[PDB]
């Protein structure tokens, strides 16, 4: 039977992650997801004013920020860019413990 | 591989049950081991002393294929209010 997994779960934080092939979440909160079926998510967003990194659990049967978590079965968080007006937006999901702690932007790093 | 009872205070106490499926369903009373510790998959139910049926807040979580177990908490937990 599916048990809940562990994820970084700081919600939305300001971030200094920028211009890197990978970033650590710098999130000090690891949580067990409320629901067994939830997976980990990281969302990085940059606009003219701020950079944020969001870390949550989320059920991949539901969209998140208007996108489907097609990568939920991955063990690693590989960020994928979504085209959005007025910001640069990257998101990943993954289903190993604390997998949204190690956020990978460059293909080169897996 | 076990978890000690959670520390408590004037705001809170805990009961312990086996995890079933989800954060709502209450399982059997959890059984302590010889060192008075709870086994992996124990579900900790908190009661705020100021106030409610109780709410599960943590699982004694054993990592994947390891022998290390620690309490892991559900998201966004807020402290019980002071009495
Ligand atoms: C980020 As959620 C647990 O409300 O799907
Ligand atoms: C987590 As995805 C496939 O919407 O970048
Ligand atoms: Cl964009
Ligand atoms: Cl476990
Ligand atoms: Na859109
Ligand atoms: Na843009
Ligand atoms: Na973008
Ligand atoms: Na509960
Ligand atoms: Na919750």
């Amino acid at each position: 039977v599916k048990f809940p997994q562990l994820c970084k779960f700081c919600d939305v934080r300001f971030s200094t992650c920028d211009n890197q092939k990978s970033c650590m979440s710098n999130c000090s909160i690891t949580s067990i997801c409320e629901k067994p079926q939830e997976v980990c998510v990281a969302v990085w967003r940059k606009n003219d004013e701020n950079i944020t990194l969001e870390t949550v659990c989320h059920d991949p049967k539901l969209p998140y920020h208007d996108f489907i978590l097609e990568d939920a079965a991955s063990p690693k968080c590989i960020m994928k860019e979504k085209k959005k007006p007025g910001e640069t937006f990257f998101m990943c999901s993954c289903s190993s413990d604390e997998c949204n702690d190690n956020i990978i932007f460059s293909e080169e790093y897996n | 591989s076990s978890c000690p009872p959670l520390p408590d205070d004037e705001t809170v106490w805990y009961e312990y049950y086996g995890y079933v499926d989800g954060r709502h369903t209450v399982g059997d009373a959890a059984i302590k081991d010889s060192l008075e510790n709870y086994p992996p998959n124990t579900h900790a139910r908190r009661h705020c002393k100021a106030l409610d049926p109780g709410e599960f807040v943590a699982i004694c979580y054993q990592r994947r294929g390891t022998s290390e177990s620690q309490w892991q908490y559900y998201p966004r937990i807020a402290s019980c209010p002071d009495p």
